[PDB]
RNA sequence: CAUUGUGUUAUGGUUCUAUCGCAAACCAUUGAGAU
RNA sequence: UGUAACGGUACAAGCUGUAAACAAAGG
RNA sequence: UAGAUUUAUAUAAACGGCAAAAAAAAAAAAAAA
RNA sequence: UGGGAGCGAAGAUAAUCUAAUAUGUAGCUCCGUUCAUGGAAAUCAAAAGAGCUUUCACUGAUUGUAUUUAUGAAACGUGAAAAAAAAAAAA
RNA sequence: AACAGGUGCCAGGCCAACAAGAAUCCGAUCCGUGUAUUCCGUAC
RNA sequence: CAAAACCGGUGGUUUGUUAGUAUUUAUGUCAUCAACAUGUCAAUGAAAUAUCAAUAACGAUGAAACUUAUGAUUAACAUAACAA
RNA sequence: UUGAUAUAAUUAUCGUACAAGCACUCAGCUAGUUAUUGAGAGACACUCACGAGCCCAAA
RNA sequence: AGGCGCGCAA
RNA sequence: GGAUGAUUGUAUAUUAGCGGCUAAAUGUCAAUCAAACAUGCGAAUUUUAGGUUUUCCAUGAAAUCUAUUUGGAAGAAGAGGCUUGAUAG
RNA sequence: UGCGUACAUUCCUUAAUAUCUGGAACGAUAGAUUAUGAUUAGGUAGUGGAACAAAAAAAAAAAAAAAA
């Protein structure tokens, strides 16, 4: 007795898996997408307490509650995996430590180099 | 039969797959041009009248190749158009010269140019190659179009006089800059940020 | 210099990513936690805390026109991609690749900046600022009603053996056309 | 490995029994030998110094 | 969708600062970057304050400028003389790391001595190149004479 | 491991010598032949 | 199910005759190397030509055993030994196509039937039989049928069996291409001959000016000439 | 720094692979045959 | 079709069917 | 294709209701294949 | 036979569990794969049009279903492949 | 360099019924299809 | 703006020098079932159509032998010889 | 020989533990595989090409 | 065919 | 201990696992029966726990907070910030 | 009124990769290596940089001094 291998079946299955693997697509979360709106200034969301009890809120608090706000930076990593097809490219302020661009350069006769 | 319990069983086995990758066609075009430049610089390019032979014997073609390229040539790529640049006698004669490889203009690649030390090209094939290289950007759409029946640029019209006078006057007014908060409040009242990702 | 491979579990001194924390202080199993994309603990996921926003997901479903900036149009005119001696149409914009037309071109102006050239241009839409800037120097903005098939035949007539006859608009499009005329 | 295999087998030359040729035991023995060398090479300076000191003290007395 | 986040301030889109081009017939040489390694200068640059901005105007930055290639200032408190050459055919590699210290000589005297040192090194290098060419020609003559036999 | 080290040492000892024979090369005979063919490859058409 | 598409793709790879011909074009490279080959088991029974052992020849009367032609009797017109297939007169009328010649719009003709689905017919009982070759003293061969012991009648001659194969003519015309324009296909012998004379001058004139009424002289072509 | 140890060498112990095979596809030829 | 049981053959993982390795020279 | 060529492999299916025994008087007698 | 027909599970995901997923999967019985499946509109669409059926890419992981997990080769449509309708009233 | 097989191992020209070298020199101990140089055949 | 076949017979290529090989029983079980035993058809050698002569010694053949030729091959492990 | 000197190794652990688990020794097998699919999101994520343009599926 | 991006200044 | 009896013995058969048999012990069904065994591209999984194989160098933790039943899972906190060289020789 | 005792980037040889050590310097046909330059270089988890891993493939294993 010898354990002879079924190469036809093994290779056909390998090709099937390869084609599927290399043709897989992205997938977004149909539930997460419904609560957010992507704009040029960041992700936007409504405020919890919009649909709750509000009789004891002041007018300022009610205005803020029925307004909107932006998703906090701490919660953005969730989007990377829940909404792959909608990407917000974060843009913080530039951090340049070149001494020549600082205000004190105006007090010097030349640049540092 | 499981990993670590049988010879020939693997936890992460090698799998059959396609090894082809993708590259920018622009990069391929630029690489072809660089390869031609390199062959010119290194003196591995020869231009021939034609590859038409009157004898099919391998020895005569070998002698011609030796006369042109010397006795120390490692290998050669012979480039022709196919119809009136070369003939069946040449195709028969070169069929047993293992150091030379025949190609048409359509099949020229950086790979071929690097693989074969010498490049022997007919004048017709050289001109065909130059035309293809120079017109490839137009075919691939890397150059601007002009939306005219002839496809050439149209004249640029003149500007209507005083088209920006009101804007200039508004800038002149605002350049005083002493009513900064007032102008800021006016702008806040007049203008609105859009929540859309495309357009204004 | 390329990147060196960083295979794990090949000795203690290798600079590959470690294995000891993974073995000891990480949950066992395929998913290293619940099989989900939303789980954050016993607390509700952020999206379930937040209320639903139908406007946000209806805006995405809304069919939109291709925006074109008057600055881009001016640059193309100056460089000669479009001819100002004849009516500039959606087909002209498409063919110069000023803008690729899927549903129709919509003009928009920026900061109410003026426009320098007298032009006649046909489009599907246009903002009031763009219309005023074009007309201030003697220009003309044209809107010709076109169904999807009509726009396809207008941009690519060469794909039609028999060109179709333009169809009449519905109530919404009549409202839009009269509003544009106003 | 902490030390190369060839270095281990070269260092365990002259040792007793399986420590000479069995890698598992030779590794432990060579580790200990070289660690002892490392520590004692740092320590021996003062052990020599006290010998000098005692000799000088006897000579002076 | 790849949406680039934008920042708005005072009803404008905020952008990094950006200056225009001011043509200059002859841009003067920079103050050496080696000064930025000193603690005093580092603090002066890192403190955006009135006292720092006044000390900057009181500091004579022009005394640290070297008008000589291969001579400049080092946070050591000395003038560094450098001269680097590599000749593989003659197996001769030179790297000068000379220091003329202000404490030893004086600011200006150390500067002058460093400049003279660099000049002498250049002169010696030129003479050595000439000698090497002469010796190479002689070697070729010897090889030809040997092949004559 | 030990087998791979030994095989590599033997291959390093033999592979650099011209004119060997099959009985001298043993299990490394096809590799040695391919190596010599590659070395000859440069002499074709000089 | 999300696997039917890829399964069909990989199964069509089993029938693909890879590598297929590919026309080179500038800055394009073939995908044939990336296409995988079909997988088969190479240890199988050896080829056989069953007609040899069954003593079946063109011109013999046979009966179709299975299929929509069961019980139909026809004369064998063609035998494929490599495929072990037989063409039977008036059976397996499967191949239909536009008429390449005169007559009706469509023409249909037989298709091969595997030899095992067919059987020789006994001349007396007219039922499936087995035929054995016997040899007399002089060496004359006689085919004998098992059922009745009768000799087989001589196969019908090729002259009588012959019929045109219109499907091959249709394939030839299709390979040539779509019908020509009537105007383009109209012969113009005089202008064609004028153009052929001009073509002779163009190809073999070595760039000499064409003859005219003023100077109709004949320009002698130059030989290649030996190097000296 | 042993005759109960070590160094060096030798002899054993030891994995075993010698193509008894190569279209159902395609290319090129050649008979019969059709046009 | 394929396989096997017995038998013959070097008492066999080959060949082979009581005609069990060979008829090719018949009124 | 000169002849010869044992035995087993449960076969009227080159054939037609199903259903034990490759196909069984009607009925009892029952079914997703 | 990850093709087609019938019947038809649980281990696994849901961090228990239910639906849903797994999956109309495995096993079992039956077809036997381009000479096949299917099929020449009482179709789809908009007030313009397409033109049996079939295959590929895009539209798009979009609109959907599931509403803790996920599933989804959607429809119309676009670019290609292949192209066919119907010898036939008797003789 | 896949100008396949065989010949004591790596042979286009030793055999292989249709081309072309018993080519020369150098090889620890036998042989060489090996190194170096060179000639010839090839619509193979 | 350049350039413009069908049915037999015979070989070759690719699959495939880059991939793998699968046909006979020794052994377990009531049975379903499970399971790469024993190197190779092969002394050694290219050649045995090179093993001749022989109580022994010197001889014979062979490139290598009565033998690192009349089966080869690590480590662990087994035994000896030599050395201060 | 004699003097001095030294509590195998590994893992978990607050804990440098043969009263904790594995291992006589040795040979071979034996475990971070892969985005024709994803990416640089204040705990680190490079590099070429073209550039207001850039890519080019099936065939 | 399709995909992404397309200044908010002038 | 029984040994004329609810005795002992025997060929071939029947009841089959989501089950059978059971003078009832969860006794027994080919010696692991509170639910047999074999096979199954049903190619079972795991908040515990075993291993995870070259070297050199740079940098370098925590055993804290919120919320959930969780020494688990989610987020935060936790680094690289800056500096540290001088003559009235 | 003394002395013993742990610590050397005193000497000699190496190393520094999440943008700040002189170096935005000196060289440049592909960096030879800083001689009184600085910081310095214990390290589990984590993270990062570099050097190997003797093989295979590729149509680049003779224009190379002296000797032969």
């Amino acid at each position: 007795y010898k354990p002879v291998i079924d190469w036809v079946k093994n290779r056909i299955n390998a090709r099937m898996r390869q084609y599927r693997k290399r043709s897989l697509k992205k997938k977004n979360h149909s539930k997460v997408i419904q609560r957010f709106k992507l704009t040029r200034f960041g992700w936007q969301r409504l405020r919890s307490g919009r649909n709750g009890e509000k009789e004891n809120l002041t007018h300022k608090q009610l205005k803020r509650t029925m307004g909107y706000t932006f998703v906090s930076r701490d919660d953005l990593w969730k989007f990377r995996f829940q909404l792959p097809s909608h990407i917000l490219r974060l843009r913080d302020a530039p951090i340049n430590r070149n001494p020549n661009i600082r205000k004190i350069r105006r007090s010097l006769p030349s640049y540092f180099g | 039969k499981a990993p670590g319990k049988y010879v020939g069983v693997k936890a992460h086995p090698l799998r059959p797959h396609d090894q082809r990758i993708k590259i920018n066609k622009r990069l391929l075009w630029q690489g072809l041009k660089i390869m031609l430049s390199a062959k010119f610089a290194q003196g591995q390019i020869t231009v021939v009248d034609h590859f038409n032979l009157q004898s099919h014997k391998t020895k005569h073609c070998v002698r011609h190749l030796r006369r042109l390229l010397g006795r120390k040539c490692p290998s050669a790529l012979l480039v022709h158009e196919g119809t009136t640049d070369v003939n069946d006698n040449f195709r028969y004669a070169t069929a047993h010269i293992l150091a030379v490889r025949r190609e048409n203009v359509e099949g020229i690649n950086v790979y071929n140019l690097l693989k074969y030390r010498q490049l022997v090209i007919t004048e017709k094939a050289l001109l065909k190659l130059i035309y293809n290289i120079q017109t490839y950007p137009e075919k691939r759409g890397w150059l601007p179009k002009y939306a005219t029946p002839d496809g050439k640029p149209a004249p640029a019209p003149e500007k209507v006089e005083g088209w920006d006078r009101e804007w200039r006057q508004m800038k002149e007014r605002e350049r005083n800059a002493k009513f900064s908060k007032a102008l800021l409040r006016e702008r806040i009242l007049k203008w609105k940020w859009s929540d859309e990702t495309k357009g204004a | 210099k390329r990147k060196s491979k960083r295979r794990r579990g090949r000795g203690d001194k290798s600079n590959a990513k470690g294995i000891r924390w993974k073995h000891v202080h990480q949950q066992a199993g395929r998913y290293k936690g619940p099989r989900s994309r939303t789980f954050e603990g016993g607390k509700l996921p952020l999206y379930r805390r937040i209320p639903k926003w139908p406007d946000a997901w209806l805006a995405r479903q809304r069919k939109v026109l291709e925006p074109l900036n008057l600055a881009k149009l001016r640059t193309f005119i100056e460089s000669g991609r479009l001819d100002t001696r004849f009516t500039i149409t959606q087909r002209h914009l498409n063919d110069s690749r000023c803008v690729k037309v899927k549903n129709g071109v919509s003009l928009f102006n920026v900061n109410d900046y003026p426009f320098p050239y007298k032009i006649s241009i046909e489009v599907a839409g246009a903002d009031q600022s763009s219309i005023d800037a074009i007309r201030r120097v003697g220009g003309e903005v044209i809107i010709v009603y076109r169904n999807r098939l009509n726009l396809r035949a207008h941009i690519k007539p060469y794909k039609f053996e028999v060109l179709p006859k333009t169809a009449r608009p519905n109530l919404e499009m009549v409202h839009y056309l009269e509003k544009m005329r106003a | 490995m902490q030390i190369p295999r060839d270095v281990i087998f070269e260092v365990v030359r002259g040792f007793r029994g399986r420590s000479r040729n069995c890698i598992k035991i030779a590794r432990v023995r060579a580790m200990k030998a070289l660690l002892y060398s490392s520590i004692m090479r740092r320590q021996r300076q003062r052990r020599y110094r006290v010998f000098w000191i005692g000799r000088i003290n006897a000579a002076g007395r | 969708q790849r949406v680039v986040q934008k920042r708005r301030h005072q009803m404008r889109i905020l952008h990094p600062a950006q200056t225009a081009y001011v043509p200059v017939e002859q841009r003067p040489p920079p103050i050496p970057h080696s000064l930025t390694a000193s603690s005093t200068v580092k603090r002066l640059l890192n403190n955006n304050t009135v006292a720092a901005k006044e000390a900057a105007k009181r500091i004579n930055w022009g005394a640290y400028i070297s008008h000589q290639r291969g001579v400049r200032w080092h946070p050591q408190g000395a003038w560094r003389v450098q001269f680097s050459r590599r000749n593989h055919e003659r197996n001769f590699f030179v790297r000068c790391e000379c220091y003329f210290r202000v404490g030893t000589y004086g600011f200006q005297m150390a500067k002058d001595l460093a400049i003279r040192y660099r000049q002498r090194l250049e002169k010696e290098w030129e003479e050595l190149q000439e000698q090497w060419t002469k010796l190479d020609i002689l070697e070729a003559e010897q090889r030809a004479k040997y092949k004559e036999k | 491991h030990t087998e791979s080290t030994r095989r590599k040492q033997q291959y390093a000892s033999i592979i650099g010598k011209q004119g060997l024979s099959k009985k001298r090369c043993g299990i490394h005979w096809p590799r040695y032949r391919r190596r010599h063919k590659a070395r000859r490859a440069t002499k074709h058409k000089a | 199910s999300r696997y039917v598409k890829v399964y069909r793709k990989v199964m069509n790879l089993q029938r693909r005759k890879t590598p297929l011909p590919w026309t080179p074009t500038f800055l394009e490279f073939s995908k044939e190397p990336s296409v995988p080959f079909p997988v088969r088991e190479k240890l199988q029974p050896a080829p056989i030509d069953l007609s040899y052992y069954l003593n079946m020849e063109v011109g013999d009367l046979v009966e179709v055993l299975h299929g929509p032609d069961c019980g139909r009797q026809g004369v064998v017109l063609s035998i494929s030994k490599k495929r072990n297939t037989v063409v039977v007169d008036g059976c397996n009328m499967k191949k239909s196509f536009w008429n390449p010649g005169v007559g009706a719009s469509l023409v249909t003709q037989e298709m091969p039937i595997h030899i095992t689905n067919v059987a020789l017919l006994d001349p007396v009982v007219k039922r499936p039989t087995r035929v054995k070759r016997r040899f007399m003293m002089n060496g004359e061969c006689v085919r004998i049928s098992k059922l009745s012991g009768s000799a087989m009648p001589e196969p019908v001659s090729t002259s009588a069996l012959r019929q045109p194969n219109l499907y091959q003519e249709y394939l030839r015309q299709k390979a040539l291409g779509p019908p020509l324009k009537a105007s383009y296909a109209r012969p113009d012998p005089l202008h064609l001959k004028i153009l052929q004379r001009l073509a002779r001058h163009i190809s073999w004139g070595q760039g000499s000016p064409l003859p005219t009424a003023e100077n109709p002289r004949v320009n002698s072509p130059e030989p290649m000439a030996l190097r000296r």
